[PDB]
Parts: C-alpha cells; structure tokens; sequence
C-alpha cells in the first residue's frame, strides 16, 4: 500500500 | 508524554508549525473548462496535498506514537475531511466562492460544469459562511484539523486509549484559546460546541464527495493517481 | 418558550418527550435476508412515525417554519434512529437491541448482504458509550442536538443555534451535577459532541445501504420510508 | 409529503 510506504518516508 | 506533556501553548505552537503550505493548481486559462478538465484540476490537486498532508500528520502530537496499520487507517479515514476543512478555511475571506489554490477560486456556477458538484461546492460554502459568522480563529481551526485526524477513524479500531488521551489534550488546548481571549466560563462551553458540531458536517461533506468521487472513477471521468485509488478504496 | 427553559427544566421537557420502545413483530421459532430486513424497515417505519411527534416536543422544535421542521427530519431521521438503537444496545456487549424481542448479535449482521459492516459500527458506538458510561439525560441532550444540528446548515438559523446553545448549557449542568471538574466537563462535552461525527458518518452509509436494497426490488419500504430515502438523493 | 402531512395532522 502507498501510503504505508509514504508514512515511512 | 511527549504530546501528554505538552502545554496548551507548546500544542498550539507544535500545531502552527506543523501547518502545509497552500499548493497551486494546474489551470490552464488557455482553454474554457469542461467536466474531465476541471475534476482533473481537484484531483491533482489533492493529490499533491495528500504528501503534504501525510507529513503534516507525522508533525500531529501522538500521532506517530501509533503503529503504521493505525497511521494509514487514520488518514485513510479522514483524508477528504481534512482537504475539505483547509479548502473551507481558505475560503472564509471570499464570500460566495472557493480558494481550491490560489489560481482557482471558483463560484458555485463553475461547480456546475462538473455533473453532481454543485451540490458539494454548497455545502463547502455554508460551512465557510458558517465559519465567517463563527469568527473562526486560526488556532481554533488547526485544533479542529487535528481533531478530525485523530477522531475521524478511531472507533474503527491503549493505542484507543492514547488518541483519546491525545483528543483531550487538544480540548483543553480549545478551552485555553477561548479563556486566552477573554469569553467568559459559559461562552467556552458554548463555542466549543458550536465548533465540534461543525465536525458533523464536515464529515457528511467528506462522505457526499467521496460518492461523488466514486463516481467520477466508475464513469472515467478523469484518471485518478494510484495514491487517491488506495485513498478512495479504503471507504469501499 | 424554550430559550426561557432552566437546565432542570430543558432534562424534563426531553425526558418527558421520550418515544416509546416498540417491539418487532419478529416470531423468534421461526430468519432469511429477506425476512431480516422486512423486520428492521418495518420497525424503522413504525419508529419514524413515533420520531415525529417527539420532535415536535424538543423545545424551540415548533417554532421553526413546517418546511424547515421537514428539513431537520429529513436530514436527521437516520442518524437518530442510529442513536437511539445504540443507546438500547449499551447494556448488550455484542449485541444490537433493535427491540426487546429483536436482540441481534453482530453475526447475523451476516445475513444481509453489506449489513455487518454498519453493525460493526454501530456496536462500537455501543462500546465507546459504555466506556463513557453515557447517562439517559445526556442520551437525551445528544438526539436533540442531532435533530437541531444536522440540517442547519444546509438552511430560523439564530434561533437554532440559541436553542442548540440552551443544550450545551444542559449538557454541562448535568456534567457538573455529577461531579465532574470544570476541565472533566468540557473534556467529556467533547467526546459526546465527536461521537455525533461517527453516527453522521454511520447514517450515511447506512443510507447508501437502504437505497441499494431499495433498488433490488426485493424488500418493501413503507412510502414514508421511501420518501425519507429520496430525500437524501 | 407525508412527513409534511404528519408534522401537522
Ligand atoms: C477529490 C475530488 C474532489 O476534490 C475536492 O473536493 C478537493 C480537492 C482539493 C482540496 O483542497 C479540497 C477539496
Ligand atoms: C431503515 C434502516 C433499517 O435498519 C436499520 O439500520 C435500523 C432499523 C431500526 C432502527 O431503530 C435502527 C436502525
């Protein structure tokens, strides 16, 4: 999911 | 703590700070609008703010406290409420109008070339007249933006317990505004509620728009971004 | 009148208003989608009727014009029905009590198509209630609110917002009657108001769900339903 | 309407 990955960044 | 320790004064500073900037749009005034060009504007557009949003929301007191599964369900969650109360925001000095960006302020006679929109754009234009009678004040509204991230998705849930710890915080944080600015003891219960209750409609906005985004993608309106597909995805 | 209420006075007058609990018509040896939900719009609509002539005893209620009366219903109906069945569910871990003789456990949510979903969210309501350990006179204070709030914007609006006012000010005298400080009071004036976004939130979905089964032409919705329906688009 | 008719009668 790209916001899981975005909330990593 | 850390948000649990945090003053009301330390809230509202950490609050401020952690504020976006106001993004501009891709309007082409090349060309007159049409139902696909202007969606596509909107669309864009919230797409850029959703990566300003996501670390906005990194800035929120308690908010990274969380696991990522509850991150994502809360702005899963909140997403448009939370476009939609800056759009309302910085709407309020533009009676009759919506500040989407700087260089798209649209009437609610432009909503209406995009099928089902205008009914949306009235709404958002109640609650900016709503928030122009309130006298609304800019550290009342990022506690109210705040509020939404944390409230919006948490009864679809220690971590519960921590938001709400987190919520309360930001209640005292309302009330010390409102003290800090001379209402008196029943004019703060008052106004709280008058602000909180704003919240409904916002969510009933959100709700309203997210069907009519729906929509827009089931008819293949405008091509959104893999981003507002999980985003939308996520209300099923 | 109604701006002219004591606290005291305003708990009575809602008290006093309070819609009688009815009972469905369900024959518990004997359930079926379609029986299922038959039953939960047969209540609803029998529920509706009584909503009516309660709303008309929420003070300041009757002063508005008859169309901005129809306005508040129209917008509110759901998300008041919602409350009320989560107000009877407190006492019922798990459990929806749509009425004394419908006690429904989140599984058969089941039985209907896209049903469990809104029944996860309404038991946790029920939950979050029972955390909070929300009073009947609170209860109460909250249902006017919705009444009173959840069409006034999409307007008469001052003297709603007066009245909408005069339940703050209730809500707050029953907080302090029971004890809470001054800094418990608005904390938990809050945690009341935000639940109100989550049954917003639950009466919209709730809604859509209604005209789906309203458009599979199976289930048979009451004209007074059907028109409470079409006012949501 | 009937909610209409109901709000009167
Ligand atoms: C997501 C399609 C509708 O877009 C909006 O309603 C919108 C977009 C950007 C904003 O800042 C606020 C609302
Ligand atoms: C019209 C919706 C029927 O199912 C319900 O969600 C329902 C029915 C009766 C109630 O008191 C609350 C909800």
């Amino acid at each position: 999911k790209i916001l899981h990955r975005l909330l990593q960044e | 703590s850390l948000a649990l320790s945090l003053t009301a004064d330390q809230m509202v500073s950490a609050l401020l700070d952690a504020e976006p900037p106001i993004l501009y749009s891709e309007y082409d005034p090349t060309r007159p609008f049409s139902e696909a060009s202007m969606m596509g504007l909107l669309t864009n557009l919230a797409d850029r703010e959703l990566v300003h949003m996501i670390n906005w929301a990194k800035r929120v007191p308690g908010f990274v406290d969380l696991t990522l599964h509850d991150q994502v369900h809360l702005l899963e969650c909140a997403w448009l409420e939370i476009l939609m109360i800056g759009l309302v925001w910085r709407s309020m000095e533009h009676p009759g109008k919506l500040l989407f960006a700087p260089n798209l302020l649209l009437d609610r006679n432009q909503g209406k070339c995009v099928e089902g929109m205008v009914e949306i754009f009235d709404m958002l234009l109640a609650t900016s007249s709503r928030f122009r009678m309130m006298n609304l004040q800019g550290e009342e509204f990022v506690c109210l933006k705040s509020i939404i991230l944390l409230n919006s998705g948490v009864y679809t849930f220690e971590e519960k317990d921590h938001i709400h710890r987190v919520l309360d915080k930001i209640t005292d944080t309302l009330i010390h505004l409102m003290a800090k600015a001379g209402l008196t003891l029943q004019q703060q219960h008052q106004r709280l509620a008058q602000l909180l209750l704003i919240l409904s409609h916002i969510r009933h906005m959100s709700n309203k728009g997210m069907e009519h985004l729906y929509s827009m993608k089931c008819k293949n309106v405008v091509p959104l971004s893999d981003l507002l597909l999980e985003m939308l995805d996520a209300h099923r």
